[PDB]
């Protein structure tokens, strides 16, 4: 599991980050059928013990970053590394 | 028959081929 | 049997599938 | 498509017929490419030995 | 066994008009790949003598 | 780099090394660890296997990625292949400078230039453009240009005049076959969003108007000017480098225009009258008076040069029809009148201008091809030529070939069902009589058809 | 005589009478998904069906068990509006009944049962859609190869012998393959998959099957047995048939056959009158037989010989000298009954069962060690486990069939049985017995669809799942862990997500023209998930296969890449019960064609014989000819009257959708009628649908059936007409008893396609009309009163125009772009994202850097354009700014900013303008909105704005609501009176109180008012809820704080390069806009619109065209006659008169209809809608022939050539010549030369390479290599070394060449490109060595 946790993100994340995302991971669970849609933006904040606006943040971190030759769709093989421009 | 550009499947055996618009 | 490809086959210079033969 | 990999100059062989072999090919043997003819100057991006550029590449292969 | 009798003048029935379908399919299947296979040899035959 | 949405974009290489360095790193530990040597002997397998995955994917388990299934792009994958850097960067490449769009007619033109839309002239020549304005004095800096031309204010017109005047452009299509697949031409500013071609050089493109799009380039250094106008240009390219056959033959409505013009029937207007040149031929046709073609003896004047290269002249009274006259002032000067009183099929169309180029040179063989244009297109309008459904024959003896054809099929339908002949045999004979039956249908339809008048 | 056809009937030619209306066109989308979701109480296919393969599921004997018990769909959680709106998928969630049952070392048993929510599953939609992303999409259905067994032969190429091998071949539906293959040996060889080869009967003894029963299984026996001495023979009197006598014959002292001479056919009933039973047989023709059973010694149990042995005299006195008696012998001759097993077993290296199974599993898994238990449960487990196989009902089916057996179902494993007589088939079809199938033949072809392949994505999930639920029984507690722990959403939803979101058949709607939506939604394809690919095929399967007929349009195909694999589906073919395709036919009972029709399959077909649609028959059904052309075995010929079985329903059944709306289909090419049929979907909608003048019938039911137009759902009067929506009172015939109300339909407004176009539903009705039940209530876009019009009709001359028209270009009159009726409506969406970057957020906000307060003077305070705001290219739509800072720049700007004293922004602009080249006007704006962080300005605007339109929305449907039903209140107290007028004076509120005495009607009053409060708090309850929808704080993705769409209207006229065709794959690019007074104009004056090129007909061969054009200018005359009658007003007579002799004939119809019985009012509307032209219907083969062309012609003034006098709108001349004008129907496809035309000097550049593609498409059309050689023919070398250096690659090259244009100096320093350099460093990254030698 430490292992998993280290060296398996190509953005490696301390340790501690990663459980903590596993536990939102669980709570989402726990609360999917219980509140119809998918639980409110903010009661899974408070079922955890951070100051509940780290949500926001570890959600917007944990985005793999995207192969750039996965196929643009439609077409085969224009990738999507093709279409980054140079700022 | 002519101006190829899609081919002509029915004819006599022998000629060249269309070929044909 | 090919109408194109007997081009493309007698520039790959390959032989026919049953060839004949010349004497030396 | 045989006759084609016997070009002395790789690097057109590695435009056209698989890249991977020509290249181990010419590694091990150490060759040099002088890049005389066309396709290789098209890859390296200079003037082309027969057109215009070949009065020009006929005043530098004679120097 | 039993060519068409009919011409654009007039009008096909529905045999005569499935038994040319087979022609055509056949036709312009032979050209959208006949061209792919034509440029195919064009880059062997530029690469054999092109320096 | 970063995307969109925060999510961010990577090289599968960077998977790749990142398995390499963390095998490498771990067999340095287990190294220091003192593993057992079935461990070590895995590790080293295992950093084997990435390192070769790295090097060339495909020659081993083909390494999956990371949550997609497809494999990873190695550095083999980046350099070999059709998609790789060498025929999708270094053979073949994107240009700056260039545009395309879908071609029109323009048939106004003469050979050598073509219909250029206004805005993909403008967006072309922006640099052109800025340099202009600002040596003239019309734009205070480049940025000043810039806006201008972002303005689209009225004078940045006159110095795109300016600009393109000598400065041609080259036009492809998508089917590049022989060298022909690419030709130069002398921009004409249009307006409208479509690039006009030249029909002539239609059949040197194999670009039929039905959909067809065409790209353009700009030659930027004088080098490639001067290239463009002395060897791709299109006056410069007529014969056809496979064979001597000029490539600038006129292809279907011009053909027919001049077809219908020069062709003699057994009466109209004022047959077997005399006139003194084509200018009375002109003269008797546009009032209405003469007919197009009627079998009329002319004087006219054709030109040889003759007995050291100088040129003599002979006049004559020569059997020929009005239309074969009024074309004979198209005709330059050298060519005899024996090319214009025959009834003037395309595979002698060409013929002409093969032997004008041959004699007179390029020079004129140019303005030659234009003037059978214009007259072509505007006789094939002036004709009326149609197609209805009554033009289409149709031979009553159709159907007693068709009524003998199936009497003989039910004579072998008799014999062949009481066992005489054979199946095989039986087959072949129905096939046979069936394509006797075709020929003579199609003999008899043309017969009908052919000299019906 | 509906209250439509009153309105506009169209001219229907030809006889054949139509026995079957067409079908629900989009029937096979909506009963595959009803079929897929749906609750059947048996193993039919759907969600039970998976979930009864798949459970029960129980742990590795631990008899901890999970059974399923039944599931259910929840509500959706976004309708479609909504989840259209906001981009979420239109799903219901799945709650699921599971048990986890316990047993312990008595009955002990002790069950727990919850329901559990494993993911939500797609809906499909009234039109056969679904919504999976803000967008509707299609899920083409598939066509793969059918389960079950297959002979194919694979002859001429192997093996250069001119001998063919015969294999056979077991597909199942999931599971190993399993295939059966001779060898020029004659060894039946056998193949679990393309793995390696190896003996046949290897199998048998796998299956408990000795040498001794294989023998006895697949080889008859001849008994012999040297009865006192010299041999003798039992053989039957028909074992001789085709044989070689090689011996005497002595049996009753007669002498039937001897050596030299053979037996014929003669000796067979020789040996019947003598009743011969016995012949003796002398000691060397039993010397070259074979030997069924074991022989021991009846001694020392010694092998004397064994089974499958050969023979020789040294071994008959080896048994007789033991005391053998009786001896078995196995049936030869090479000839019929082929010695194949035999020498099979002869190579075969096993022994036993075990031995067998050995060698199968170091096949299946080589290089391991094998055991016993493993081998075991590999074969079990191969094609004998409920779980790992399945030859599922279709495959089953087609297995017992294709044997020649009676039961059609069975289980889906196989069985030895199965595995024998597959055997034995093959061995058959190897002795000239019995023939092989093909693949291409569709009852080898099966079809799938939504439902199926749902289904098959779901039990993917559903055995992912089962694997982990399996490995938590292993270790589980007795009563901690309930169903929801083991079971997880994320595998379900994920394999559905996977099938929706990403695949070859889940495509967009080809959504620009309603006739193109029911020919996307009718659609096959053999490519994607278990299919060929077009570079795996290939021509065999591309090709149409005699099967295809009345099931496949044969000429509705794509031409490109993939050719004959999406195949559209034909008008009447309909999903067979197993998935097949059946087409309908009408039964020939006698000699009589009733009413009654059957449905039959491919193989169904097969063996009947099937009359012709063209087929004259009168007064009864009764064949007027003594012969008449039939199709019977893969082939067509005449057949006499009475052989028929069956006889084609109509004439159009054959084709498809697309190509039953080309008239005169009869008169065009396959492939030009191919191009045509495939362009029409091309059509992009016009703003003014006219109709088709020339048109099939088939429009109707195109427009109808696609959800594009409005039709009523009960019948009754229109009680409000408005643009937005049409209220209509429903008749009391219609009406259920309580709930009176009225049926209001929201027409759909202007939005936003698919293809960038338009979509907006027009009223076709009027206030206060009455309506029958499955009427048409508004027109869609591209349709015409419920007529489909793909574009518009219009008037075309052929003739040469000086050139203007020179390879198939279109030459266009002014009048047609002055009156506008070509010109499209397109809607563009814009996008602004206000996002989270690493150097904080992006703003909204008006306030913007670096331009001018009047370029801003568009944008509201907030910064967003105001609607209707009209808009050009460059205009700022959304102001936005991102964060910058660092601009760390030079001494010379420092200098200037300090001379002038500016600040110098942090921010950088990115606010969304309107692209290059376009204009448009803004009609919508929606915003939205991260959850409560801070709104803009303008999001309050819009979000209240909502909010008042949707209680003003809400408040008119109760209102209406309440009105229909307190009517309804005061009709029924007015039953049993009380009172008449009085009652009105009361507030209507107070009207409940009101009671009646003893009644039935009574209850329906109390009815009444449950439906009344029922509906007063269900839209309380939605007025909640939208308010909530509008309320909440949008759900975005991560790290964005806002999103701004801007809907632009772009109006585009017809201009130079958009391109056009007509409906026969005649195609065409405008050329020029010409003025009307340069025109050809006939003797009327009237000028045409269109002049188009002769050429292009007879070298493209679709006469159709001019036949449309012909028929066009008749029914353009009949109308113009219709027109001047309406002008010298006569009255209804003349008029009347007119329109019963047009439409009567002088040719018979099968319209005939009517007398004009229709009212004085009716007819004269009939007039007024056909004075634009007479709409007529041309059957696909039932169409007008050229005599009744003629004769319509003869009713208008109008000549028998169709060709008229045309004179030259510039020198005014006569145009010699006559030429053939008309109204031809035309079609403006969506390929605008103002969205092709791109230009580019220096723009962005990639990353990875400094390439010039970015963004809107750039760069230049890419240099190929191709290209290259045509620059290198030329001796261009200095254009091609600036086209690869300068201008593309070189990143130093391009500026500073740049610079010297603007200098006016024109050079180049070219260097090296960087792409070259790029590959340096890839091949110095390897382990090779690559310098740069010698200066
Ligand atoms: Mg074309």
């Amino acid at each position: 599991t430490r292992s998993i946790a280290d060296q398996a993100r190509t953005i490696r994340i301390p340790v501690h980050m990663i459980e903590t995302i596993n536990k939102l991971n669980r709570i989402s669970r726990q609360m999917l059928q219980e509140m119809g849609r998918e639980p409110t933006p903010e009661e899974l904040a408070e079922r955890m013990l951070m100051p509940e606006d780290k949500i926001r943040k570890v959600l917007k971190i944990a985005k793999e970053p995207i192969s750039m030759e996965t196929p643009i769709g439609d077409d085969e093989d224009s990738h999507l590394g093709d279409f980054i421009e140079d700022t | 028959g002519g101006a190829g550009h899609v081919p002509e499947y029915f004819v006599g055996i022998g000629t060249p081929i269309s070929f044909y618009g | 049997t090919g109408g194109l490809p007997r081009v493309a086959d007698l520039f790959e210079a390959r032989r026919p599938k049953e060839p004949a033969i010349l004497a030396e | 498509t045989k006759a084609s990999l016997a070009t002395e100059s790789f690097i057109s062989a590695a435009s056209f017929q698989e890249t991977t072999r020509v290249l181990t090919e010419a590694a091990v043997a150490g060759k040099r490419d002088e890049l005389r003819g066309l396709k290789e100057n098209v890859i390296v991006g200079r003037l082309i030995p027969a057109g215009t550029g070949y009065a020009y590449h006929q005043d530098r292969m004679r120097r | 066994e039993t060519p068409i009798t009919a011409n654009f003048r007039e009008g096909l029935n529905v045999l005569q008009y499935f038994i040319s379908t087979h022609g055509a399919r056949k036709g312009l299947a032979d050209t959208a790949l006949k061209t792919a296979n034509s440029g195919y040899l064009t880059r062997r035959l530029v690469d054999v003598a092109q320096d | 780099v970063p995307l969109d949405g925060g999510r961010f974009a990577t090289s599968d290489l960077n998977d790749l090394y990142r398995r390499v360095i963390n095998r490498n790193n771990r067999l340095k530990r287990l190294l220091d660890l003192a593993a057992p040597d079935i461990i070590v002997r895995n590790e080293k397998r295992m950093l084997q296997e990435a390192v070769d995955a790295l090097l060339d994917n495909g020659r081993r388990g083909r390494a999956i990625t990371g949550s997609n299934k497809r494999p990873l792009k190695s550095l083999a994958d980046m350099i070999k292949g059709k998609q790789g850097r060498f025929r999708q960067n270094l053979l073949g490449k994107r240009v700056d400078y260039s545009g395309r769009s879908v071609i029109t007619v323009g048939p106004y033109l003469r050979l050598h230039q073509c219909g250029l839309p206004k805005k993909m002239a403008l967006e072309l020549f922006k640099p052109f453009i800025y340099g202009k304005l600002e040596l003239r004095g019309l734009a205070t800096t480049i940025k000043a240009a810039k806006k201008m031309v972002e303005r689209e204010e009225a004078v940045v017109w006159d110095i795109l005049d300016e600009v393109i005047r000598e400065h041609p452009v080259l036009l492809n299509r998508a089917p590049t076959l022989h060298r022909l697949g690419i030709q130069a031409f002398e921009p004409v500013l249009i307006e409208g969003k479509a690039i006009q071609l030249h029909p002539l050089v239609c059949a040197a493109y194999n670009a039929d108007f039905d959909g067809d799009q065409m790209a353009v380039h700009v030659p930027l250094t004088l080098e490639a000017q001067l290239e463009a106008r002395a060897l791709m240009m299109s006056t410069n390219n007529i014969l056809s480098p496979a064979n001597g056959e000029p490539i600038i033959v006129p292809s279907q409505d011009v053909v027919l225009g001049l077809y219908y013009m020069t062709r003699d029937c057994v009466n109209a207007k004022g047959e077997g009258m005399v006139l003194t040149g084509p200018k009375e031929a002109e003269r008797l046709y546009r009032s209405g008076l003469a007919s197009l073609h009627a079998r009329v003896k002319v004087r006219i004047t054709e030109y040889e040069k003759d007995a050291n290269g100088e040129l003599v002249a002979k006049t004559s009274l020569k059997d020929t029809t009005v239309g074969r006259a009024i074309l004979w002032m198209i005709v330059p000067k050298g060519l005899p009148y024996s090319i214009v009183n025959q009834a003037l099929g395309k595979k002698a169309i060409s013929k002409m201008l093969n032997t004008c180029y041959r004699i007179l040179g390029l020079k004129p063989t140019v303005i030659f091809a234009d003037q059978i244009m214009y007259t072509g297109f505007a006789y094939a309008a002036r004709s009326g030529a149609s197609v209805g459904i009554d033009d289409m024959v149709i031979p009553e003896k159709k159907h007693e070939i068709i009524s003998e054809a199936e009497a003989e099929v039910a004579e072998i339908q008799e014999q062949f069902q009481s066992g005489l002949v054979t199946a095989g045999e039986r087959y072949n004979k129905v096939i046979d009589i069936w394509a006797a039956a075709n020929d003579r249908v199609s003999k008899a339809m043309m017969d009908n058809l052919q000299t019906e008048t | 005589y509906s209250y439509t056809e009153k309105k506009r009937i169209r001219k229907d030619f030809g006889k054949r009478p139509q026995v079957l209306d067409v079908p629900y066109l989009l029937s096979i989308q909506l009963d595959s998904f009803q079929k897929f979701i749906e609750q059947d109480p048996e193993g039919q296919y759907g969600l039970e069906a998976a979930f009864r393969s798949v459970f029960p599921i129980q742990s590795y004997s631990g008899n901890s068990e999970l059974q399923y018990v039944s599931y259910r769909l929840g509500e959706p959680v976004f309708d479609v509006q909504e989840c259209q709106i906001r981009g979420v998928t239109y799903s219901a969630p799945l709650r699921v009944k599971l048990r986890l049952v316990i047993y312990e070392r008595g009955t002990v048993k002790d069950i727990k049962e919850q329901e559990v929510y494993m993911g939500e599953i797609p809906l499909m939609t009234d039109n056969g859609t679904f919504v999976i992303n803000g967008t509707e999409r299609v899920i083409v259905s598939q066509l793969h190869r059918s389960p079950g067994v297959f002979f194919d032969s694979d002859k001429g190429k192997t093996h250069s012998s001119g001998k063919v091998l015969y294999n056979a071949r077991i597909i199942p539906y999931r599971g190993s393959w399993l295939d059966f293959e001779f060898d020029p040996k004659d060894n039946l060889f056998v193949r679990i998959d393309r793995r390696r080869k190896l003996p046949a009967t290897i199998i048998l003894r796998a299956l408990n099957y000795t040498t001794e029963q294989i023998l006895d299984l697949f080889f008859e026996k001849v008994i012999f047995e040297i009865r006192d001495n010299k041999l003798q023979m039992e053989l039957v009197p028909e074992r001789l048939r085709g044989e070689t006598a090689s011996f005497d014959i002595e049996a009753n002292g007669k002498v039937y056959v001897e050596k030299g001479r053979r037996i014929t056919a003669r000796h067979i009933r020789q040996l019947e009158k003598d009743d011969v039973k016995l012949i003796e047989v002398p000691v060397e023709y039993i010397a070259g037989k074979v030997v069924a059973k074991d022989y021991i010694d009846e001694s020392t149990g010694e092998l004397i010989c064994a089974a499958n042995m050969e023979l020789s005299l040294d071994l008959l006195a080896k048994l007789s000298q033991s005391g053998h008696k009786r001896i078995e012998t196995l049936f030869t001759n090479d000839l019929d009954h082929g010695p194949y097993i035999s020498e099979t077993l002869r190579v075969d290296p096993t022994n036993d069962r075990l031995s067998a199974l050995v060698e199968i599993y170091r096949m299946m898994r080589p290089g391991e060690p094998p055991t016993r238990e493993a081998a075991e449960s590999l074969f079990e487990n191969l094609f004998f486990s409920e779980d790992r196989y399945d030859l599922s009902a279709v495959g089953r089916m087609k297995f017992n069939r294709s044997l020649l057996r009676e039961e059609i179902e069975g289980s889906g494993i196989l069985s030895k049985d199965d595995i024998i007589d597959v055997m034995k088939k093959l061995i058959d079809i190897r002795n000239g017995k019995g023939e092989v199938d093909d693949i291409d033949h569709l009852g080898n072809r099966r079809i799938r669809s939504v439902g199926e392949m749902a289904e098959n994505q779901f039990r993917v999930g559903l055995v992912r799942v089962e694997r982990a639920v399996k490995e938590r029984l292993s270790l589980g507690d007795l009563d901690t862990l309930m169903p929801q722990d083991m079971i997880n959403a994320k595998p379900i939803s994920a394999a559905v997500k996977e099938f929706f979101g990403s695949s070859q058949l889940s495509q967009f709607m080809d959504q620009n023209n309603p006739l193109s939506e029911i020919t996307h939604k009718r659609r096959i394809s053999a490519l994607g998930p278990g299919g060929l690919t077009r570079e795996r095929a290939g021509f065999e399967v591309r090709d149409v296969h005699p099967t295809h007929y009345g099931r496949v349009c044969p000429i509705e195909t794509p031409e490109g890449p993939n050719i004959g694999l999406i195949n559209s589906l034909s008008v009447y073919a309909q999903t067979n019960e197993y998935g097949f395709l059946e087409t309908p036919y009408r039964k020939v009972t006698d000699g009589v064609v009733t009413d009654e029709i059957h449905y039959l399959s491919a193989i169904e077909e097969g063996n009947y014989v099937i009359a012709q649609a063209n087929s004259n028959l009168d007064e009864e059904g009764h064949f007027v000819e003594d012969l008449v052309t039939c199709r019977s075995k893969g082939e067509s010929s005449l057949f006499s009257r009475d052989q028929v079985d069956y006889m084609d329903v109509s004439t159009q059944q054959v084709v498809s959708v697309g190509a039953s709306l080309i008239p005169f289909l009869e008169h065009d090419d396959a492939n030009r009628a191919l191009m045509g049929a495939n362009m029409q979907r091309q059509a992009v909608p016009t703003l003014r649908a006219d109709k088709p003048l020339v048109g099939t019938g088939m429009e109707r039911a195109v427009a109808v059936d696609s959800g594009v137009t409005a039709v009523a759902k009960r019948g009754g009067v229109v009680q409000y007409v408005d643009a937005s929506r049409i209220v209509i009172k429903v008749n009391e015939d219609e009406m259920y008893p309580g709930e009176a109300g009225i049926d209001i339909y929201n027409l759909t407004k202007y939005t936003r396609s698919n293809q960038n176009t338009c979509i907006n539903q027009m009223p076709c009705v009027s206030l206060g009309e009455p309506v029958e039940r499955g009427d048409v209530l508004a027109d869609g876009p591209s349709t015409d009163l419920g007529e489909l019009a793909l574009g518009q009709n219009m008037r075309v001359a052929f003739m040469p125009w000086n050139g203007y028209n020179f390879e198939d270009s279109i030459l266009v009159s002014e009048r047609v772009v002055q009156e506008d009726r070509f010109t499209t409506i397109h809607i563009q969406e814009l996008a602004c994202v206000s996002r989270d970057t690493k150097l904080g957020p992006e703003e909204i906000t008006a306030d913007i850097p670096n331009v001018g307060e009047a370029a801003l003077s568009k944008l509201d305070e907030s910064g967003i354009v105001y609607i209707g705001a009209e808009v050009t290219g460059g205009d700022i739509l959304v102001g936005k700014v991102t964060p910058k800072g660092e601009t760390q720049l030079t001494p010379e700007e420092k200098l200037l900013r300090a001379i002038f004293g500016e600040k110098a922004s942090d921010v950088k602009d990115s606010s969304l303008r309107v692209p290059n080249g376009v204009s448009g006007t803004v009609i919508d704006v929606q915003v939205f909105t991260r959850d409560g962080v801070e709104k803009d300005k303008r999001a309050l605007e819009i979000e209240e704005m909502q909010l008042k339109q949707a209680k003003k929305d809400l408040s008119e449907e109760l209102q209406i609501l309440e009105a229909g039903l307190f009517s309804r209140i005061r009709a029924v107290l007015v039953a049993g009176g009380v009172e008449a007028e009085k009652l009105d004076k009361l507030p209507r509120d107070r009207w409940l109180e009101l009671g009646l005495t003893d009644e039935e009607k009574q209850n329906q009053l109390e009815q009444l008012a449950e439906q009344y409060d029922e509906l007063k708090h269900e839209f309380e309850k939605k007025l909640e809820a939208k308010r909530r929808k509008i309320t909440q704080g949008d759900d975005l993705a991560p790290g964005v704080l806002k999103i701004v769409k801007v809907y632009l209207a772009v109006k585009r006229r017809i201009q130079p390069g958009d391109k056009m065709a007509g409906r026969h794959g005649n195609k065409g690019v405008i050329s020029k806009i010409n003025p009307i007074e340069d025109m050809p104009y006939d003797e009327n004056g009237t000028p045409v619109d269109i002049v188009l090129n002769p050429l292009g007909v007879p070298s493209r061969m679709n006469i159709g065209q001019i036949l449309e054009t012909h028929l066009g200018m008749a029914a353009k005359g009949i109308g113009d006659k219709i027109n001047a009658m309406l002008k010298q007003q006569q009255e209804v007579a003349k008029l009347r008169e007119f329109i019963q002799r047009a439409y009567d004939l002088g040719a018979d119809v099968r319209q005939k209809v009517d007398l004009s019985t229709f009212s004085d009012e009716e007819v004269m509307r009939l007039a007024e809608n056909l004075r634009k032209g007479m709409p007529i219907a041309t059957p696909v083969f039932d169409g007008a022939k050229e005599a009744e062309i003629k004769e319509l012609l003869k009713l208008g003034d109008l000549p028998t050539s169709g060709q008229i006098r045309l004179y030259d709108g510039r020198t005014g001349e006569q145009f010699e010549r006559p030429v053939t004008v008309g109204y031809m129907y035309m079609l403006k496809l969506n390929h605008l030369v103002d969205d092709k035309m791109h230009a580019r000097s220096t723009g962005s550049y990639s990353l990875v390479t400094q390439q010039p593609l970015g963004g809107a498409q750039f760069g230049g059309q890419r240099f190929g290599e191709m290209e290259v050689w045509a620059l290198e023919a030329y001796g261009a070398a200095y254009t091609l070394q600036e086209m690869l250096t300068v201008k593309s690659d070189d990143v130093n090259g391009r500026t500073k060449m740049y610079k010297n244009i603007v200098d006016g100096n024109h050079q180049m320093e070219p260097g090296m490109p960087e792409s070259f350099n790029v590959l340096l460093k890839e091949i110095r990254s390897l382990g090779i060595n690559i310098e740069l030698e010698d200066e």
